[PDB]
This record gives structure tokens, sequence and C-alpha cells, in this order.
């Protein structure tokens, strides 16, 4: 009887093994990200939610954390796998929160291979509030800061361009420093009206898978 | 007013530590030190388990010591043969992130949970030959971090709001409910009689509870950082803890103080899991550093190394008959040891 | 105003674990030492088992 | 078992100095990252200053920088901050927090609410 | 006798020891699994295989003659050879796909063609092996000799596509993954201020390539039986000194396969 027993265990491995192949198929082609930080509106673009959006035929994975405490330094350790982390900022004391929280992440020992894509919202509400009447008291280093050579201005303040290069420095000060080739940051300037941010999502995944193939081959 | 509150708290506190220093009349070193040493031990790897595709973050074994359940977050269980090598099941999952899994005795079921804060029970021995979800637990309000079977219809399981519950799977409601933590609840352990377990939380903290009566006995204190992983001696009448500091603890229930340490000076990383073996003199605790270490349970003295993972370990179990010990890491691999 | 009723808790947790029976270091000890002692045999693990009685084998 | 006991607070007039001093007893005070947070009276907790194992990394926020000074004697286990041209809006509780977990340079769970490792507080008034 | 055979199969064992332990290395680890892998295994087996034989070339050319026993060594050589050089193309070919469709290659579509690529290598590397075996001899010296054995039509048919036709591709596709390089080492110095790697790399593989390799091609298209034989052996070296320092660059400085 031992006989038909063995055989009967290895028809059934054999048929996990086939599904268990086609799942390995599925899985092993679509891309994670995580959103933590104005994040609904980039979303419009329980424990926890999950969206599922395709672009250019490639299949993508957002995770928005909710009913969680604020003590989240137990739980942040499974998100290590994902291709990258998405973070949402006001940018208009909620930035010195903001820069901590990013300095924390940066720094932690089991996400120091991933990734950090990084949307700087509510620009519209900088222009006014720079032009209606003050950031030298938070931040005193704003009176010896120009706006550099290298920059991009938009038509329509010079006053508006300053500040905004001031907080993107800020951020990059962080990822500058203490970080050795295996991650790195994509800062870009967004507002709710904004409809490219899928494509801005796609260009830096595809960025990052290029970085790290290059950095196996000791290319770079 | 809170001022003579606390006074008192703390002249409570003065009065606990007094009458624990009144019984404190030798240490366990030297009571022990006539007893002549394990030895060394050298235990090679056996089998190699494969076929899951992401981190595994849990493992149980079964009460007829041939059977095992892994869980990762590719979003699949697995349950194998460890004798053939040979797969029995794959239970595909709502939810990708697991945190836990669990062995009924009998055999008959198998729970999951992780971040969706909800306890699915699966049935096994169905009569359509397929497995299913036989009922969501829901109520709690963070992430689930262990569960364990009481018998065929209760469970306890232990979240993130600081809180433990018990259930009644049939009906599908909390019968009791345990409070007092302050941080978030990581590893339970079941007594042998299942008349009593302990918590282990972040917060240098575990406390000792009654299922019937659902209220805290004996709070044990003396770790520096959150603990992780908490085992039962099989006598009944101990348990050790593993924490953040690099450091293991044994505690004893009857004088309500720490007994031994264990620690050294090259080790700086974390503790996952802890474990000890049939008669109780040797502890397994596995380490962040790829590495898994065994300890003498009355000595203090290292005995061996368990080397081979690529990545951290983040489960082990000892077989019911000691006869092996599985260890599964971060990098999709189980290795039983002999 | 929880403060109270949190500090009132407190107060009788610690009123309830104040008064527990103890005993000495020492008993524990013997009894642990006993207990390791008396099952020293029947451990695969620190007696080596021979390869014929090993599933694993 | 931890524990953070702080004191030095007081009532003090428009450009005054305070010196705030904080003693730690149940864990080595060379292995962790010491910090000091404080609460407005209708606010959050808010973040002030850090310090390293070694005192070679000192950080600040920006509304304190020339006024606080930060210190730490590691033979006697204390951490002090001391405090000078002090204004208005800065009455507040302040607490002394502990990294979690040692040998580690990042910092979690400190300015939230339910915090294990932090200390009663003491009071200052301007 | 002479020193000749000397240096060349203490070249040859220098080549058949590393190789060896690399492909030991690889085929026993379970994980490494992957396309590239695959194709560094490739190029180790080539390796390998060339080591073996130039061992033979005078483990059965001194000590025995009987007038025999070369055709097949010769034969074996050249499939070696083919085997290597198609090897370092493919390489190049895997890593250009992997940096253009960053985000549609992942256990996708490389296994149904790696394996397409190795099947026809070695394909054409052993029909190009077992034809001097038999037929285009020039046993029959109607004055059409080459080096020893081959005649001027297989060298020549081997010698415009051996390196030339490849050495091309090569080059086209280096420029290609260049251009990629230079823009992300701009973009990163330009974060940095608020490429000496990777040129490094590509002028030593290119130029050792080359340099290894020219010699033998241009005195080949070129040199006739009538020409001294003490020139075949000195251009011939350098690609024996190819052959020992190519597997140190990708199957040695690599991390994942050291460690193991």
């Amino acid at each position: 009887d031992q006989r038909n027993e063995e055989k009967a265990q290895r028809e059934a491995n054999k048929k996990i093994e086939k599904q268990l192949q086609k799942d390995k198929q599925v899985y092993r082609a679509t891309h994670r990200l995580l959103l933590l930080g104005g994040k609904n509106t980039i979303v419009k673009q329980s424990g926890i939610f999950e969206t599922k959006f395709q672009v250019d035929k490639v299949n993508f994975h957002m995770f928005d954390v909710g009913a969680q405490r604020d003590e989240r330094r137990k739980w942040i350790q499974c998100f290590n796998d994902v291709t990258a982390i998405i973070f949402v900022v006001a940018s208009s004391n909620r930035l010195q929160a903001a820069l901590k929280l990013f300095d924390s992440i940066w720094n932690n020992k089991w996400l120091r291979d991933t990734s950090v894509i990084l949307f700087l919202n509510k620009q519209d509400l900088l222009a006014e509030k720079v032009l209606a009447g003050k950031i030298e008291d938070y931040f005193p280093e704003f009176a010896r800061y120009t706006t550099p050579e290298d920059a991009t201005p938009e038509p329509g303040d010079p006053r508006v361009t300053r500040a905004k290069y001031f907080i993107r420095d800020e951020f990059l000060r962080i990822s500058t420093a203490s970080g050795d080739g295996r991650h790195y940051c994509y800062p870009h300037f967004t507002c709710a009206v904004d409809t490219e941010n899928i494509r801005r999502v796609f260009n830096d995944c595809r960025d990052i898978i290029q970085r790290m193939h290059l950095r196996q081959y000791e290319l770079l | 007013e809170l001022d003579q509150l606390r006074q008192e708290a703390e002249q409570l506190k003065n009065q606990i530590r007094d009458a624990r220093k009144a019984c404190a009349d030798a240490t366990l070193s030297q009571i022990t030190n006539n007893i002549d040493p394990v030895g060394r031990i050298q235990m090679r790897t056996r089998r190699t388990l494969r076929g899951h595709l992401a981190k595994i973050y849990a493992m149980h074994w079964g009460t007829d010591s041939r059977l095992l359940v892994s869980a990762s977050q590719d979003g699949k269980l697995i349950i194998w043969d460890s004798y053939t090598t040979n797969k029995v099941h794959a239970i595909p999952l709502r939810s990708s992130w697991v945190m836990t899994c669990a062995y009924a005795p009998s055999g008959n079921y198998v729970a999951c949970g992780g971040l969706d804060n909800i306890c699915s029970i699966y049935n096994l021995k169905t009569r359509e030959g397929n497995v299913r979800v036989s009922r969501e637990l829901a109520g709690h309000t963070g992430y689930l971090s262990c569960c364990r079977f009481l018998d065929d219809n209760q469970i306890v399981t232990s979240s993130g709001d600081t809180t433990c519950a018990l259930w009644d799977i049939e009906t599908g409601q909390q019968t009791t409910t345990f409070t007092g933590h302050t941080g978030d609840v990581m590893s339970l352990s079941l007594a042998p009689d299942t008349r009593l377990f302990v918590s282990g939380a972040c917060d240098a903290s575990a406390k000792l509870w009654d299922v019937r009566e659902g209220m805290c006995r004996q709070t044990f204190t003396g770790h520096e950082s959150d603990i992780n992983a908490i085992c039962f001696f099989p006598n009944g009448n101990a348990f050790a803890t593993g924490s953040d500091d690099a450091t293991c603890r044994l505690f004893d229930l009857r004088a309500d103080q720490e007994l031994m340490t264990y620690s050294h000076d090259n080790i700086i990383c974390g503790i996952t899991s802890v474990s000890f073996s049939k008669s109780g003199r040797l502890l397994l605790a596995g380490y962040d550093d790829f590495n898994c270490n065994v300890w003498d349970a009355l000595k203090a003295d290292r005995a061996g190394v368990l080397a081979g993972h690529d990545n951290r370990v983040s489960c082990l179990g000892v077989t019911d008959d000691g006869m092996a010990v599985a260890t599964g890491s971060w990098d999709s691999f189980l290795k039983i040891w002999n | 105003t929880a403060s109270i009723a949190q500090a009132r808790k407190l107060v009788e947790q610690l009123k309830m674990e104040a008064n527990i029976d103890r005993i000495k270091v020492s008993k524990a000890a013997a009894d642990l030492m006993a207990y390791c002692e008396a099952h020293a045999k029947e451990d695969p693990l620190l007696t080596p088992v021979p390869a014929s009685e090993n599933p694993f084998r | 078992q931890v524990q953070l006991q702080e004191s030095g607070g007081g009532l003090v007039q428009p450009g005054g100095s305070l010196r705030l001093s904080c003693a730690a007893s149940g864990f080595t005070f060379s292995n962790y990252k010491m910090n000091w947070v404080r609460q407005a009276p209708g606010k959050g907790l808010e973040w002030v200053s850090d310090i390293s194992q070694s005192g070679a990394s000192i950080s600040y926020t920006g509304s304190v920088k020339g006024r606080f000074t930060i210190s730490r004697d590691n033979a006697k286990n204390t951490l002090y901050l001391q405090m000078n041209s002090l204004k208005p809006e800065d009455t507040a509780v302040y607490y002394c927090a502990r990294c979690p977990a040692p040998f580690t340079r990042d910092c979690f769970d400190v300015t939230s609410t339910t915090y294990a490792y932090r200390g009663q507080g003491t009071q200052v008034t301007v | 006798v002479n020193p000749w055979d000397i240096v060349l199969c203490t070249s040859g064992t220098l080549i058949s020891c590393e190789n060896a332990i690399v492909v030991l290395i690889i085929f026993h680890n379970p994980s490494l699994r992957a396309p590239m892998f695959l194709l560094i295994g490739s190029l180790a087996l080539a390796d390998l295989l060339a080591g073996i034989g130039l061992i033979t070339n005078f483990v059965f050319a001194y000590l025995l003659q009987s007038e025999a026993t070369k055709l097949v060594t010769i034969g074996l050589i050249v499939a070696s050879f083919s085997a290597s050089v198609c090897s370092l193309l493919a390489i190049t070919v895997d890593r250009y796909l992997s940096l253009y469709y960053a985000l549609t290659y992942h256990s996708e579509r490389t296994v149904t063609f790696t394996y397409v690529m190795l099947v026809m290598l070695w394909g054409t590397s052993i029909c190009l092996g077992l034809l001097p075996v038999m037929g285009w001899n020039c046993l029959r010296d109607e004055s059409t000799c080459s080096v020893v054995r081959p005649l001027t039509k297989n060298n020549a048919a081997i010698l415009s596509v051996s390196f030339l036709f490849m050495f091309a591709l090569m080059l086209q596709l280096y420029i290609q993954i260049c251009k990629i390089v230079m823009r992300h080492a701009h973009q990163i110095a330009l974060q940095h201020h608020f490429t000496r790697k990777g040129v490094s790399t590509l002028a030593i593989i290119l130029g050792t390539f080359a340099a290894c390799w020219m010699p033998f091609t241009l005195y080949s298209l070129i040199a006739d039986y009538t020409y001294p034989s003490i020139y075949t052996y000195a251009t011939l070296l350098p690609a024996t000194y190819n052959s020992i320092i190519n597997p140190v660059i990708y199957a040695f400085r690599n991390q994942e396969i050291q460690k193991a």
C-alpha cells in the first residue's frame, strides 16, 4: 500500500508545481509601490487599500495603509522588496516632521536597497503664501540661499521660483549624504491639477531598474 | 489629584522591590557551578524545502511531527511533508501581507493573518476535497502578529492595538479581551496545560494572563527594548524572551524575577525567534546576522552555531519529539537540521 | 480627565500584584535542575541518535 | 526597569535662562541616541534637538538655533539642555525621549503619542 | 619538443584550472539559474574545452605521433574558440536588451531567447569544428594549406566572421550602452552639486579583446604557407592570454558568485 500512497503524493506534487509555475509567471511581472505621506488626489489619478492600473501594457500595484496607529517602526519592515516608495509632502510645523520621517526611512537598516519617489504638492498655495505678505523664522538659512543656475522656471514671480528649490535642497541634503549607490531619490513638483503623474512614475521606475542593472555590471 | 496617586504608585513599586529582594538568597550560577558542561554539539543540514516566491515570515509544526505549514508575502501557504520533501497543499490568499500562521492540534485547520486585520480559518478535511475559507474573524483595529489554537473551537490572537482577544470560531465573537499593555504585542506562547499564556510587547514588559478570568496576575520587567520572541519551559514554571538589545533572559514564575542572562560581546544584532529543546537544557535563538546560536540553559555558555542562511532568520521551531529543528529565513528557503 | 482613571487603574493593578506568595530562588533553581536531569536521556539533540533510528537520514 | 526623571522647570521672565536636566536609570546610556520633545498647549508633540552616542552630531530645529545648547555626560548618566534668550512662545511641557534600539542611526516613533520610553515632563512657563 | 608547444600547453593548463573551478561552482549551486549566469557558464565551458584540447595537443603530439590524432584536436580547438567569441557577443546582446526593455524582461521572454541563442551558438560552433575532420583537409596539398591543416577557404570563412562582423556588432551595441551610462552619470552629478569607472571598464574590455585578436586575424588573412613558422605562435599567444584573463572580468569580479 505504501507504493500507491507514494504515487498519489507524486501526482499531487506535480499538479501543485504546475500551478505554482503558472502563478510565478504572473507574480514576477507586476511592479509594487507603497504610498505614504494630499494623497487621495494622487490616488484618483480596512487594514490596507489596493489599486491596480496599467500603462503601456505594464501592470502596476499601489498600497495605501490605513486603520493603523502612528507607531510604524514594526510594520514598515514588510515593504522592503517593493520597487519604489512614493512620498507625498504638502510643501506649503509639518515640513520638519516630514523631513524627520524621510530621514528615518532613508537610514533604516532594512530599507537600504529601496528607492524613493518624492512629490511636492500644493505649489499654488506656496505662490500666494509667498507673494501675499516669511520662512526665515522656521528656517534661518533662507537668507543666504540663491536660486541655482541649473534651475528651470515656468512662465508666469522670482520669489515663487525660490523656496521650491529650497525645500528640494533640504530634502536632497539627506539623500546625498550617508547613502551609498544602492538607492537614489527622484523629486518632482506636482499640483492637484496635474494629470501626468502616471508617466512620471513610469519613467522613474524605468530609471530605477536601469540603474540597478548598471550597478550590477559595475559600469556605474 | 494626580500627585497623590503617583506617590502611592511609587510606594507600591518600592514595596514590590523590597519583597522581591527579600527572596534572592543565591544565584543560578552558584548553584550550577558543579554541573558538567554539555560539550560541543555539531548538527548538519538534512533537507532544504524550496518553492516559495518571496520572504517567509512564519511557520509552525504539527502534533504528528511530520507536517508543517509555511506562509510567505507572495500570498500563499504550503503544507509540506518533511520525510519525502513533497508538498501536500497550496492555498491562495486574498491579501498578500501575512505575519503569522498556526496549525491545529487535531490537524483539521490552519489560520493566517496580517495587515488586513483579519484572522481567516481554513478547513482541510473537507468532503469536497478542496480547501476553502471557513470563517473570517473581525474586530481588531491594527495588524495581527501571532495566533494560537487552544482547541478546535477556541483561538487567541494578538494585535497591534495593544490588545489580545479570545474568540469562539463557531459563533464568530469575542469572549474575553485582555488589556494593560502600552505597545504592540509581538508574540505569545501557551502553557502546556492550556490554562495560562504569556505575551510580549514593545514596552520591555511581559505579563501572565488567565484565560478563564481574563485578568493579569504578574508583570515581568528587566529588559531594555522591544521583545519579539517568547517561549515556555516544558515544566511550565519558566519562560525565555528575546529582545533588540542582543540579550536573552530567563524568568521564573514562583519567585517573579530574572534568573539568568545570555549575552556576548561580539553579538550586537537583535533576536527574532527563541525556542527550547525537549529536556530544556538547550536554548536556540535566531539573530539578524544570518546566524542561529545554541546556548546552555543552566550554564550561560555557547555550545554551537547554525549557519547557512543568506538573509535574516525569521522563524524557528522544534519538533515535539525533539528530533529536528526547522528554520526559515528571508531568502525563501526552509532547512531542517538534526 | 483620563489621567485620574489611568492612575487609579495602575494603582489597583499594583495592589493586586503586590500580595502574592513567593519562594526563594534556590528552590526554583533546584526544581529546574532536577527536571533537566530527569529527562536527560530522552532528548534526541544533546544525546546523538543512531543513524538507524533517524527519520531524516 | 527603564525610567527617565527630569527637573529644572519654572517661571522666567522674557529674556531669561533655564537649565533642564534628565536622569536615566535602567539602561546603558552610551549606546543610545537622546532627544528633546515639547508639547504646546492645544498642539501636538514637536521635535527640538538630538544628540549622538559620543556628542559629535548635534541638530536643532529652525526656531531654536543659537538660543539653545545641548550636552551629554556619560559618566553621570545625565542629559542637559541649556536655554537662553527665551521668548513667550516657548511655554510647553518638555519631555526626554530615547531611541528604541541601540547601535542604530534611525530614530522612529519619538514624537508619537503613547510612546513607552519617555518621561513625565517638566512644565516651563514664560 | 620545441618550447613553443610547451608554453602553449602551460597556457592551456592555466585556462583549464580556473575555468574548471568556475564551472564547478556554477553547476552545483541551485540558486544561480538566471540567463546571465547561463551565458557566463557557456563562456567558462568553452574555455575549459579549449584548455583540454590545448593540453591534448602535447600529451598526444610528442609522446606519441602515429601520424594521426591531429584533425580531431584541431577541430575541437576551432569549435572552442568560436564558442568563446560567440559567448562574448551573446553577453553583450543580453546586456543591451536588459537595459533597453527594462520593464518587460524578468523571467518572461528571456528564457525563450537565451535557450535559442545557446542552441544556435553551439550548433554553429560544433558544425564548424567537425567540418575539418572530413572533406576539407588540405592533406591532398594542392598548395592551399594555410596554418597547418586548414585550407585558405576555411581560413577566409572563419577569419572574416570570427572577429570581423562580430567586433562591429559589439562596438555598435557598446556605443548604445555608453549613451545610457553617460546620461545617468550626468544626472547623478547634477544632483550631487546641490565617469571614470564606466570609461575604464569599456576601455579595458574592448581594448583587450581587440589587442588579443587583431594579430591572428590580420596575419591569417595575408600570410601563406611560404612564410616562416616563427610568426604563427608569436601572433597566436595573445589569444591564449585573452582566454587567461577573460573569466576574471565576468565570473570573478561579480559579487554573487565570489561569495559562494
